[PDB]
RNA sequence: UGCGAAAGCAGUUGAAGACAAGUCUUGUCGUUCGUUAAAAUGGCCUCG
């Protein structure tokens, strides 16, 4: 019964009125199951939400994570998206809903047609929602002490007009509308500041997919996330547990990290991650970096290419890696002037042989300078 | 849509409803499933179920009696009756006799009813 | 026109007997792979002929 | 139709 | 009884036993393993019939060897009683042979049964 | 006022339907899978794949060729594997088709007589193949896609095997041309391997041969339902191999059969054009195991070759077709009482006819033969005959009309046309790259340059190859299950701007000089028509649900798009036939013409509109100023000849005599 | 419908009530008052 259903979870009542987006995943995971059974058993969704969440602002925001989490049924997701539309009307409005339209974009990135179609309608309401310049839980939404730096909401909503006036939810390409022609660069910046401060990996993946452009794979905000990637591998196991908690494929998230890597990689901090990821202990991280490094290696400085050649031959000779680094070595295209310096670099006997195997693996390459150092070796 | 005849099975599982168009529909009371039997070209005037319910007796303006075998959807014929069939009944512990009512609609001035008791075995008139 | 008809038979004739030897002409490998093989007319024509036999009085 | 017909095999032959 | 192979099915046994009963009337049937063996030695057998259920089955496993060497058709039936039954004798017959006669009045179905036994083998 | 040239001198005749097959096993409890599709076999060798969602839209077509046919179709749906389709062409080959490309993935010879029947076991790891020589061949497929291996040959007999059915994987049931039903054991680890356990003989017509055309196994009642040339429907006890019931229902041969998930209904059809429904739904019937001839219906004008059934929580489909060349769709639960649709014989999802505004030339291609007409009243200027057996996929004519490009999956050939004596002289320009090039879609940039999308979806420019970059598509479970949804469906080139639509709905803008790809749209419903308008600088996309979307080329979707996408007139929404063709109005660029198989519509994009059953309910996802006329139908192709001239092209067998009593 | 011969000679049809469809306009009647006043593919035994 409802009363018994409360008593079973009476201890599981949110003292905080904040989103479950910020709460423990496992505690939220059970609570979501309670939300579905409550409405399924005829227990009023709002009554359930009041029962185990403090305030209406929690009832709206727990439903948000129901949308963020793919495990929730899509029909449940629209009911989640419908009731938030109810609660955005109830709230006092002197603070801004520019905060949640990225969540609506994430809601656009949720699967079903009907959930997306509603989200435009909800999105269109937020455009009509006036701009206050100081947001809902501006220092409390995504983190307790995490203050979100956001656009001028006039630019956001007049832009968000584009979503209502100039987009249909049936389509998965928000990216063109996501980037306005008039201020594509000014807006490209804040998403970085958002995505730095968007915690959920699912929100990052869906957000990054829209942002990344073929000319620039997050070129401008690669510097912004350089710290995240540089220690992403350090806490990647902690990111991997989040994705399974978020019920997402982490390998796609790993591809989002290399999607963060810019196309041309004279850039020093992205190359540090791709190399570190490629030789990372994690089996899945390094393959995505390995494929990324191949895309990188085409777009490198010839000297930057040259340095990578020395590491992989030297690693394969001595460093036994889970992946065929000498096999990777064969795939990478190795310049003749590159082939010779690497022979000079080692002209350590075991490391030498693989270089002399490395030049062998690349048949039919011609340069006079090569044969000079060759003869120096033998 | 206009029903002209109706017959309830003894068990009550089957209900045959006729129509002015000449179509007969047997309905299973358990699940309201319909089964269409369509031979009569005019309104069916008389329907009656057999004691076991395996056979349906139908008669109408055709002046011909149809014994529908429901097991195989077959039907046996007794044609050239004197008048159109107003009523049909199986009269016997073993369905030995069929009792029939004829109208002879040719005489418009008066309704001339003729009662025909038939033998099921050879379909030869036992008492007119 | 009769010469044209005979030319079609020569094109039709992909195999013919030279003295004590029989040749066949070779079709392209692309034709065989790109599309499944040709149906035989006699076996399939037999069924349709049965389906349109006179006894049916098909009309 | 023979007036406006074009046959590739005949065209190929000559 | 894995040794007996090929074994005629229920329908195929029908026509074989029918021909055997016919061949009995027209004196074109040789009954018994050794008597069947003699026909194969003389090459006068259209084909050889054996019973699958016979115990020990090895008593008849020589006939396949003769039949294969002489390229003579052969086939097995499930029951030996039924074989001797069709032969027209009061005892079980585990094997029998049909004598070759191109002038016989029952020739056609013998070839037809033979043609099927060719298919079975 | 505008000029109409109504044209029926162009004749395109569909091939007779021969086989039908659903891609999934019916499950009433579960919801309809997104990957459900219907395969249609044609007598010309064409295989058509359709989607029962959003009414019925045809996702892909496999082109047949000369003197080839389809007589049996079979799906295999293994979990974790792509949907697998098999076909028999009436010869000694089982063809495995690459659904991604539509080409034969593998051709396997049965090492036996010509194939008459094909069937798959419930585990979907074995195919049963019926041969005319009475041999039934068992083929392994569990090895993998593209892997066909000989497993076992069942006991041989002398009667042609006309049909085959399975019981789980243990036994094979086959109807034969001798009027006998035959059962064989496929049980592995059993001494009765390949042996004929029982033989059942139907009642035989005295004066003519008796043929068992169709047989089906009924798991719930462990019975066999058989159709025979005598018009008899017979129910047989499986374990005892005995006749339970016999019904003389049809007046001619019963060619095919089908049943529902619960085996509560058996549906028979064939030569007499009638569909007879056999019912065992009543509880008393179930206890007694007795069927009832519930009803029959006359819906086809000619023989019903094929019937198939699908059911789910949101689907209830009985699809039938045959010599009439049209699909008839019914509800199994309400076959007697439910409404029906007769599918149009031709829906031009792919256009077989083009109209050239300059020179007033109308070109139609059918079965490797191309005809060109000129109209001032119409004259056949020239007729082209092509040697290669494979049917023409697409034909494109240059903006001058001199250069005609003929495309086939095997080869692409270009022919120049010169007007001499009110006739066109044909000269084949030789291009080695095009000859070796597969052409799924071809379009003209100008009188010289063309854009060709290969069957592998490699887009390149040929001047008469400059490859064009294409964005990568993320793999999805639906894409793995159905490969071709990720393949390019529509290719349009409009003033250097090229737009490609994939079956999954991916729309991208391609710049041909730049040869770079920029994502525009990714629709969640199948895209049925695309149009690019340079004047409004927008791209019009229409989905399977007949919603219209107009995308500015870089805020994307024109302001008209919001106010009118969900506010379309009643006519557009009410249509059960999807839009397939869009062409602009010369007089005014904003006005756009839209037409389907049976309707033509015009919409002004500068004006906003006043706000004021036989298909899947679509609970599940697809993956994972105004003028309307219906007078002209059916429409092969519609387009403008001049600013004031409209071209409408329209379509212009011995069957059973079922007399209609009249008094 | 009445008279008359079969030929014909005279004349007749309205008011509601209820329901279904559209969205206020239309249809239907196992319902009333008054006036003399086509169409569910559906054919008819055995007993030689």
């Amino acid at each position: 019964s409802f009363q018994t259903f409360l008593d079973k979870h009476s201890e599981l009542i949110n003292t905080t009125n904040v989103s479950m987006l910020t709460e423990t995943g496992e505690r939220y995971k059970k609570v979501l199951s309670l939300f579905t059974e409550a409405i399924g058993k005829g227990y009023k969704a709002s009554s359930f939400l009041t029962s185990f969440f403090t305030t209406l602002e929690s009832r709206i925001t727990f439903l948000l994570r129901v949308t963020i989490s793919p495990a929730a049924p899509t029909a449940l997701k629209l009911i989640s998206l419908n009731n938030i539309a109810k609660y955005i009307n109830s709230i006092e409005k002197e603070v801004n809903i520019f905060t949640l339209v990225p969540c609506l974009i994430c809601a656009l990135r949720d699967a079903s047609i009907k959930v997306r179609t509603g989200v435009k309608k909800i999105l269109s309401l937020i455009a009509k929602r006036p701009s206050t310049k100081h947001y809902f839980l501006s220092d409390k939404l995504y983190g307790e002490n995490v203050t979100i730096p956001m656009l001028n909401p006039k630019d956001s909503e007049a832009w968000l007009s584009g979503f209502l006036n100039e987009y249909v939810t049936e389509n998965y390409d928000i990216s063109r509308i996501l980037t306005p022609k008039r201020n594509e660069k000014v807006f490209l910046m804040f998403w970085a500041n958002q995505a730095l401060l968007i915690p959920s990996p699912y929100a990052k993946t869906v957000l990054l997919d829209n942002l990344n452009k073929s000319p620039t794979y997050a070129s401008s905000y690669s510097s912004l996330f350089e710290e995240f990637i540089s220690h992403y591998l350090e806490n990647r196991s902690s990111w991997e547990k989040s994705c399974i908690a978020n019920k997402t494929n982490f390998e796609h998230f790993e591809r989002s990290l290399v999607n963060l890597v810019s196309p041309k990689e004279k850039q020093s901090f992205m190359i540090d991650f791709v190399l570190s990821a490629l030789n990372s202990d994690y089996e899945q991280l390094a393959n995505i970096a390995a494929e990324r490094l191949i895309s990188i290696f085409a777009s490198l400085n010839n000297a930057q290419k040259l340095k990578i050649v020395q590491n992989i031959v030297d690693s394969s000779s001595n460093v036994e890696s889970s992946y065929d680094t000498v096999g990777v070595l064969q795939s990478l295209p190795l310049d003749s002037d590159i082939f010779v310096s690497i022979l000079n670099q080692n002209s350590h006997l075991r490391k030498l042989t693989i270089i002399l195997e490395a030049l062998d693996k690349v048949r039919n390459v011609g340069s006079e300078k090569l044969l000079f150092t060759l003869l120096s070796l033998l | 849509r206009y029903v002209s005849s109706m017959a309830i099975d003894n068990m009550g599982q089957q209900l045959a409803v006729g129509f002015a168009s000449g179509v007969i529909s047997i309905v299973s009371l358990a699940d309201l499933q319909i089964r269409l039997l369509k031979w009569h070209i005019d309104s069916v005037l008389s329907l009656s179920f057999s004691h076991d319910g395996s056979y349906l007796l139908s008669g109408g303006w055709e002046k011909v009696m149809s014994l529908w075998q429901l097991e195989t959807n077959s039907q046996q014929f007794l044609p050239r009756l004197n008048g159109i069939i107003i009523d049909c009944q199986v009269l016997g512990p073993q369905g030995n006799y069929y009792s029939l009512i004829l109208q002879m609609t040719e005489n418009n001035s008066n309704s001339d009813y003729q009662f025909l008791l038939l033998n099921a075995s050879d379909l030869t008139s036992k008492l007119s | 026109k009769t010469k044209k008809r005979k030319t079609l038979k020569n094109l039709r004739k992909d195999s013919v007997k030279r003295g004590k030897f029989r040749v066949q002409l070779l079709s392209t490998t692309q034709d065989s792979k790109t599309l499944p093989p040709k149906k035989e007319s006699s076996i399939i024509r037999s069924k349709d002929r049965w389906l349109n036999r006179k006894a049916l009085n098909k009309g | 139709e023979d007036d406006v017909e074009y046959n590739e095999e005949l065209d190929d032959a000559g | 009884n894995p040794k007996a192979f090929p074994l005629a099915d229920a329908a195929l046994t029908q026509q074989i036993l029918d021909v055997v009963q016919q061949a009995a009337n027209l004196r074109q049937l040789k009954k018994g393993a050794n008597e069947a063996t003699k026909t194969l030695n003389r090459g006068i057998s259209e084909f050889i019939i054996m019973a699958a259920d016979c115990e020990p089955i090895e008593i008849l496993l020589h006939l396949p060897l003769l039949c294969e060497d002489k390229n003579v058709p052969y086939v097995f039936v499930p029951s030996r009683v039924a074989l001797g039954r069709a032969c027209g004798v009061s005892r079980p017959v585990i094997a029998a042979s049909i004598t070759t006669n191109d002038a016989s009045a029952i020739k056609t179905q013998i070839y037809a049964v033979k043609d099927k036994i060719e298919t079975l083998l | 006022r505008m000029i109409v040239h109504r044209c029926r001198f162009v004749d395109f005749t569909p091939a007779t339907i021969t086989s039908l097959a659903f891609s999934h096993k019916s499950n009433i409890n579960k919801l309809t899978p997104s990957d459900l599709r219907l395969a249609i076999g044609r007598s010309n060798g064409n295989i058509e794949i359709w989607n029962p969602r959003n009414n019925w839209f045809q996702e892909m077509v496999i082109e047949g060729g000369k003197d080839r046919s389809i007589e049996g179709l079979c799906w295999s749906n293994v979990n974790g594997e792509s949907l697998r389709l098999f076909s028999i062409g009436g010869s000694t080959v089982v063809t495995e088709w690459d659904l991604a490309t539509g080409l034969p993935l593998r051709n396997y010879d049965c090492n036996s007589g010509v194939i008459w029947s094909i069937s798959i076991n419930d585990s979907q790891d074995k195919l049963s193949v019926g041969c005319d020589n009475g041999t039934v061949v068992l083929i392994d497929i569990s090895g993998g896609p593209g892997v066909l291996e000989h497993d076992t040959i069942l006991m041989r007999q002398e009667a042609r095997v006309l049909t085959l059915a399975w019981k789980k994987d243990d036994f094979v049931i086959g109807g034969c041309s001798d009027g006998r039903i035959r059962i064989w054991s496929a049980q592995k680890n059993d001494e009765n391997m390949g042996r004929l356990l029982h033989t059942m003989k139907v009642d035989k017509a005295k004066k003519e041969s008796t043929l068992v055309w169709s047989v089906i196994y009924l798991p719930r009642t462990d019975q066999i339902a058989s159709g025979d040339s005598t018009g008899s429907i017979k129910f047989w006890d499986f374990q005892f191999a005995t006749l339970n019931q016999s019904f003389k229902a049809h007046d001619a041969d019963v060619l095919c059969l089908t049943t529902d998930t619960d085996n509560n209904y058996v549906f028979s059809a064939g030569v007499d054009r009638k569909i007879f429904q056999f019912s065992q739904n009543t509880n008393k019937s179930q206890k007694n195991n007795r069927w009832v001839n519930s009803s029959n219906r006359l819906l086809h004008g000619n023989d019903i070759r094929a019937i198939c059934a699908y059911q789910s929580k949101g689907a209830d489909f009985l699809v039938s077709g045959g010599v009439e060349k049209t699909l008839v769709i019914n509800s199994l639960t309400s076959f007697s009482n439910g409404n029906y649709r007769k599918m149009p014989t031709v829906e031009p999802y792919s256009k077989n006819v083009l109209v050239n505004k300059e020179q007033r030339l109308v070109v139609s291609w059918s079965e490797s033969t191309v005809k060109i007409w000129t109209m001032g009243n119409y004259k056949l200027v020239c007729k082209l005959t092509l040697k290669d057996d494979q049917n023409i996929s697409t034909c494109s004519l240059s903006p001058d009309g001199q250069v005609l490009v003929v495309g086939r999956p095997s080869t692409t050939k270009v022919f120049h046309l010169q007007p001499v004596g009110n006739k066109l002289k044909v000269t084949k320009l030789d291009n080695d790259l095009l000859l070796r090039t597969s052409t799924k879609l071809v379009k003209f940039i100008d009188n010289s340059k063309i854009v060709i999308c290969s069957c592998e979806d490699d887009v390149f420019i040929v001047d008469l190859p400059q490859e064009v970059e294409l964005l990568e598509v993320t793999s999805t479970k639906s894409s793995i299950k159905v490969p071709y949804i990720n393949r390019i469906n529509h290719l349009e080139v409009d003033q250097n701007i090229a737009v490609i639509s994939r079956g999954c709905g991916v729309v991208d803008i391609l710049d041909l000089k730049a040869r770079i790809s920029k994502p525009l749209a990714r629709l969640n419903n199948f895209i049925t028509a695309v149009h690019i308008n340079t004047s409004r600088k927008s791209v019009v996309v229409i989905t399977a649900d007949n919603k219209i979307y107009e995308f500015n080329m870089n805020s994307v979707l024109t302001q008209w798009s919001k106010n009118n996408t969900d506010n379309l007139p009643k006519e557009w929404k009410t249509l059960k036939e999807n839009c397939v063709g869009i062409f602009s109005d010369i007089e005014n660029s904003s006005r756009l013409w839209f037409w389907g198989a049976t309707w033509i519509s015009r919409i002004d994009f500068d004006v906003d509109f006043p706000i004021n059953g036989l298909t899947i309910t679509d609970e599940s996802n697809f993956m994972n100023h105004f003028f309307f006329t219906d007078k002209y139908k059916p429409l092969l192709f519609v387009d403008l000849i001049s600013s004031n001239e409209l071209a409408i092209i329209e379509r212009n067998q011995k069957a059973f005599i079922q007399p209609k009593l009249v008094f």
